[PDB]
């Protein structure tokens, strides 16, 4: 009530941003692997800024787009650099998320109450990947057209309505303008939804509070956020942008394909077609099965087993810290990650078949083990008890 | 192991470095041997004439190079398409008209335009190079068939085009011995440039601004470090043992 | 220093580029006209009176 | 030393005085260092600069 | 004029004699080819690549 | 989401009176040795198969090439 006014920061109009940016509670041993979900909003914004300014510049026609892309490089002043800054934000902003969902995995923070975050960051994953694959596409390389055609062909496989689908997906019968144009109106509109995706994340995060690296109650000792949180994300920004100007200023072509220098020729084909660097292990495990069916319907099982983790309900103890065994899996799964990633973009033969179809064993036998340490550790206290 | 081709070495490079800045001379030379040896074929349709003032040509020598050649233009009120030599802005001409009549006239093989080369292939720089000063004879126990030639840097083993960088190919004007090696060097200093003519305005600003940044991260971790330090030092009594 | 960097970058980016400011000095010919009328000529975007 | 001290009672009982100095200190510095970074970069790569053909002028 | 990279490339050879002597004795195996579809191309990349090892640090400072 | 009756008592002291930066550098050996011997059975376990299936990948390999020669 407070019959006259105190605070400009506590009236009506400054209540919400008070309320959960400056104010807020947050415990206080927090460490720097909890600055990544800012750290990627911050890439968001960066995206969007830099795309809606090259979006002036760009025609969105087979006989065009190459031209109009080197017309921004060489033509507009400072072009080379949105451009640069648009093609390495990419990779940074799927660099930050990586780190971000192993955080998440490590200390895990899926479990209750904290379930619905993790549904919707994979939702949240899901829309960032359909977004670089369709934003991959525009400047009309030979990668663009080649990638294309192999991965939107690959959903012909499916029972009768296949030929259909993608009949209908690519505007008629083959990766042409209509294709071009169509993927250039869903890049621009997809972003609008991935902000609002994150905001209703933060939401669902804010109305439970935050983990710790101990999991245990945190309510006895907790400090604001403002000033001791904010300085902290600060030192994490300025490291961020030095390393993405050493990305920028001196290597700009280090993390991509020479191939997409060529505009796009229908009639020969590259001799090794591959996307992008972040999504080569879901491109190792579905090449990994020899039918098309499998192969298809092994991805299904990834994205319902990173959707269901939330809801094994026997564990206990959070951090892996006082788990020695689930932390050790931790580490394996993480090697055997980097191993599908690195096989993604190899030719298929020997010896990389069997290399190709033992990691998605393992990385489906992770999330299969996980509820048996739930199981035989419930009953832990009964027979280490002094 | 013999469809994928030699693999070029890495060559020191003037225009390698953090610090390092174009040899224009080179691109002089460099824009004299393709404009006399290799325009014949290729084309570069991305460069244009005012691109050179200030990088290797005052302006009035590149206003009467482009006034030596002649381009179409558009309708007069009659409605015919005449000729007029060039200017400041036009692009670096074509020699055939089409992809069609390119394939028609070398048997069938494209060759590709030069103006991304080196950013194209891998290892552009020195691949081009190496490619160039390459053709050798060939190994014991294989052959070409007839209307190729030979060099371990393409995958496959036959190429198309005939070698053309040779002893007195083209004739300087500050008297270098044209020798095949420095021709090459110099052309491939040209197509760098071609490629990627913001470089230096890029290491510069690269430069400024980690330094700048790196600075700023220093007062940021003392920032820090000086609000924590009320509560990193703090000493409480709780009243438990265990 | 980095904000005003950013803001002229964004700023400068839209203005005129090398390309349309190439296309702004030549003269074409023009002829004669019947007393008093008129017959515009063609120039680099603009028509003459 | 005092000199921070004094620094501090010159520039720091207002605000305003605050934002031109870090104003006028920006707008400073941006200079000092491009001068530095061209200063090096001119002195790094002696003869290979625009001006240092020695065929400039002679395609008349 | 005379071209600085062959001179260097015919001084490199005490540097992989060991591979010229592996490819002269490829060479006089293969010798008497009847189908063709026998090679030594796999001796000829290691000798090139031994000698464009060489050729490297040395060749651009002769240059101008 | 609420809080607890707790009854402890603290005592702080003011940032400036106290020497912030000589904390970072003050004994990093016994820091380092410590952080090794905690964590090395971790990074043994992540860099275990990236380098056993690397050394299996390249002897493979080299085996296959040189047995394809004539
Ligand atoms: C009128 C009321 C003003 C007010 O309420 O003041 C509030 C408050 C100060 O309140 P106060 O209590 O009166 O001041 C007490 C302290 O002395 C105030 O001291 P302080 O500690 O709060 O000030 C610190 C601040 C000082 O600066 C300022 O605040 C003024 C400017 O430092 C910064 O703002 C750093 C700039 C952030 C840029 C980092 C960009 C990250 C990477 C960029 C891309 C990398 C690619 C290359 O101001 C701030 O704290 C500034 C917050 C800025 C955060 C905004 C986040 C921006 C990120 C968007 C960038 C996205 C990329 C776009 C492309
Ligand atoms: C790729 C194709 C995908 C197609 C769909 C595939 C779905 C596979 C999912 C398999 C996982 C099983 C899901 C089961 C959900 C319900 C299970 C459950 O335990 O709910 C019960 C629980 C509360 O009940 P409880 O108190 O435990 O029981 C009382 C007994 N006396 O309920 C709760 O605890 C509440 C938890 C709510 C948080 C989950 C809300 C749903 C997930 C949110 C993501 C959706 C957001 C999408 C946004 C865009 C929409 C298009
Ligand atoms: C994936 C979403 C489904 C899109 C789809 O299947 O479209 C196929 C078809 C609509 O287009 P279609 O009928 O094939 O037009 C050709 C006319 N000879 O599908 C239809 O005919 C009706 C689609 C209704 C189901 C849409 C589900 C979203
Ligand atoms: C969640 C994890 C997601 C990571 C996604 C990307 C994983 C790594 C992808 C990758 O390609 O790295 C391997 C890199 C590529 O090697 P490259 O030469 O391009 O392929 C042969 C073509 N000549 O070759 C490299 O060695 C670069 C180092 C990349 C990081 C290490 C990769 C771990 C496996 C390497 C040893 C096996
Ligand atoms: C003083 C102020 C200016 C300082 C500028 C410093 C610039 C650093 C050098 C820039 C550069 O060109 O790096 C080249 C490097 C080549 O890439 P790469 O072969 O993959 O090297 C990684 C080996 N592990 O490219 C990179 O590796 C870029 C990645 C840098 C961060 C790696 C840690
Ligand atoms: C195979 C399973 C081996 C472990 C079986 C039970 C052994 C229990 C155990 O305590 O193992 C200890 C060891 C590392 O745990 P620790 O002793 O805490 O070493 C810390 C050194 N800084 O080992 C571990 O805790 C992790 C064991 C790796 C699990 C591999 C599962 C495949
Ligand atoms: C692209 C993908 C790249 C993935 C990078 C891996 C990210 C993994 C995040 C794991 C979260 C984490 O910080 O693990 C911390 C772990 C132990 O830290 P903790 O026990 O919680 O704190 C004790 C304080 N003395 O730290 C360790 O156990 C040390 C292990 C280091 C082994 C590598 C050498
Ligand atoms: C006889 C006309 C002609 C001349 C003149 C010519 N080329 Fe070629 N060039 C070709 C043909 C034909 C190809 C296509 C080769 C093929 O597809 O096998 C080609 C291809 C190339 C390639 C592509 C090689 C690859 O790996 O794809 C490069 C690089 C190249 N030329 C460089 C040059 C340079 C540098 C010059 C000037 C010294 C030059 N060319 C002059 C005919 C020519
Ligand atoms: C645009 C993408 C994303 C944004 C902007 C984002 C942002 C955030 C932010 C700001 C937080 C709270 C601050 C913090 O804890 O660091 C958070 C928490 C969290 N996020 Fe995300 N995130 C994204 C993607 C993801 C993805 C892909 C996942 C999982 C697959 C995920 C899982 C989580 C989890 C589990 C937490 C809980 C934090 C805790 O345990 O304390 N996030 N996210
Ligand atoms: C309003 C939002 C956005 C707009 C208007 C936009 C616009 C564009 C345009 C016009 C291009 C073609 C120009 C070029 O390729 O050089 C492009 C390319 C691209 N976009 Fe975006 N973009 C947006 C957001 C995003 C986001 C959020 C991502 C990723 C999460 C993304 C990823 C990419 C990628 C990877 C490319 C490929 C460029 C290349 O590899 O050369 N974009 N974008």
């Amino acid at each position: 009530m407070r019959n006259q006014r105190f605070s400009l920061l506590k009236q009506p109009i400054s209540s919400t941003l008070n309320q959960h940016l400056i104010d807020y509670p947050t415990p206080s041993n927090l460490s720097y692997w909890w600055g990544f979900g800012s750290l990627a909003g911050i890439c968001l914004v960066i995206q969007i800024v830099t795309g809606v300014f090259l979006a002036m510049h760009y025609t969105p026609h087979v006989d065009l787009a190459f031209n109009s892309v080197e017309h921004v490089m060489r033509d507009v002043e400072g072009g080379w650099l949105l451009r640069y800054m648009h093609a390495n934000g990419a990779s940074m902003f799927l660099i930050v998320v990586h780190l971000h969902i192993f955080r998440g995995l490590y200390h895990a923070s899926y479990s209750s109450p904290r379930e619905f975050v993790r549904c919707l960051g994979v939702v949240i994953f899901l829309l960032m990947i359909v977004t670089a694959f369709t934003g991959y596409v525009p400047p009309w390389g030979q990668m663009s057209f080649w990638g294309a055609t192999v991965i939107t062909s690959l959903a012909s496989a499916i029972p009768v309505v296949g030929d259909t689908i993608v009949t209908w997906l690519w505007g008629g019968f083959s990766v042409d303008n209509a294709t071009l144009n169509r993927f250039f109106s869903l890049h621009h509109l997809l972003p609008f939804i991935l902000v609002g995706a994150s905001l209703l994340h933060l939401a669902a995060l804010h109305q439970y509070g935050s983990n710790n690296p101990l999991g245990v109650h945190s309510e006895m000792d907790q400090i604001s956020f403002y000033p001791y949180f904010y300085v902290k994300d600060l030192v994490g920004w300025v490291a961020f942008a030095i390393f993405f100007s050493i990305w920028i200023f001196y290597a700009p072509n280090v993390l991509g394909h020479p191939d997409n220098y060529i505009p796009a020729n229908p009639m020969p084909t590259p001799p090794h077609i591959v996307p992008e660097w972040y999504f080569l292990p879901i491109h190792a495990i579905l090449r990994s099965i020899p039918d098309k069916s499998g192969g298809v319907a092994a991805i299904a099982p990834v994205f319902i087993c990173l959707l269901a983790l939330p809801f094994f309900k026997s564990m206990y103890v959070r951090s892996s810290s006082f788990r020695p065994i689930h932390q050790g899996i931790f580490w394996l799964l993480l090697a055997d990650r980097l191993l599908l990633g690195w096989i993604g973009c190899q030719p298929v033969e020997a010896p990389f078949v069997t290399i190709g179809q033992i990691p998605p064993l393992v990385f489906f036998l992770f999330f299969a083990i996980t509820p048996i340490p739930g199981r035989v550790g419930r009953g832990i206290p009964n027979s280490y008890t002094d | 192991e013999a469809e994928h081709g030699l693999a070029c070495p890495s060559y020191p490079w003037p225009h390698q470095g953090i610090l390092s800045s174009y040899d224009h001379a080179s691109i002089r030379r460099g824009h004299q041997v393709y404009t006399q040896v290799c325009a014949s074929c290729h084309s570069m349709s991305l460069i244009s004439y005012r691109d050179l003032v200030g990088v290797a040509y005052t302006e009035e020598e590149v206003k009467a190079m482009a006034a030596e050649i002649e381009v179409v233009d558009g309708p007069n009120d009659e409605g015919e398409m005449f000729t007029r030599p060039g200017k400041l802005s036009d692009r670096f001409p074509q020699p055939y008209a089409n992809e069609a009549a390119a394939r028609f006239a070398n048997g069938g093989a494209y060759p590709p335009d030069l103006s991304l080369i080196t950013k194209a292939p891998h290892n552009g720089q020195n691949y081009v190079f190496a490619l160039l000063t390459g053709y050798r004879d060939p190994p014991a126990g294989v052959s070409i068939r007839e209307g190729l030639h030979y060099n371990p840097y393409f995958p496959g083993g036959a190429i198309a085009m005939p070698k053309m960088l040779n002893d007195g190919a083209v004739e300087y004007e500050d008297g270098t011995p044209a020798t095949e090696s420095q021709m090459g060097k110099d052309v491939v200093s040209f197509l760098s440039w071609a490629a990627e003519p913001e470089m230096e305005e890029r290491k510069l600003m690269g430069f400024k601004w980690i330094f700048v940044l790196t600075l700023a991260l220093l007062q940021a971790g003392y920032y820090r470090r000086l609000r924590w330090s009320v509560l990193k030092s703090r000493k409480l009594v709780l009243d438990v043992v265990n | 220093s980095l904000v005003r960097l950013l803001i002229l970058k964004f700023v400068l980016s839209m203005s005129a580029s090398k390309d349309v400011l190439a296309l702004a000095s030549l003269e074409v010919d023009l002829s004669s006209i019947e007393p008093g009328t008129t017959v515009t000529v063609k120039w680099r975007g603009k028509p003459v009176f | 030393g005092g000199i921070f001290e004094a620094l501090y009672k010159v520039l720091m009982r207002r605000n305003s005085v605050y934002v031109t100095f870090v104003i006028a200190g920006a707008f400073v510095g941006e200079r000092a260092v491009d001068y530095g970074v061209h200063k090096l970069w001119e002195h790094n790569n002696v003869g290979k600069r625009y001006e240092d053909i020695s065929v400039l002028g002679q395609r008349q | 004029p005379v071209d600085q990279k062959k001179y260097l490339e015919e001084s490199c050879k005490p540097k992989c004699v060991k591979a010229l002597l592996e490819y002269q004795a490829c060479v006089k195996r293969i010798q008497g080819d009847e189908t063709g579809n026998k090679h030594c191309t796999g001796q000829y990349f290691d000798y090139w690549s031994c000698i464009d090892k060489c050729v490297a640090q040395k060749l651009f400072s002769k240059l101008k | 989401k609420g809080f607890v009756p707790m009854k402890a008592v603290t005592y702080g002291l003011s940032p400036f009176q106290q020497k912030i930066m000589p904390g970072l550098w003050k004994d990093l050996p016994t820091k380092i040795h410590h952080k090794v011997s905690e964590n090395w059975i971790s990074a043994t376990l992540l860099l275990g198969p990236l380098v056993g299936v690397y050394s299996y990948v390249q002897n493979y390999q080299e085996k296959e090439k040189l047995s394809h020669r004539y």
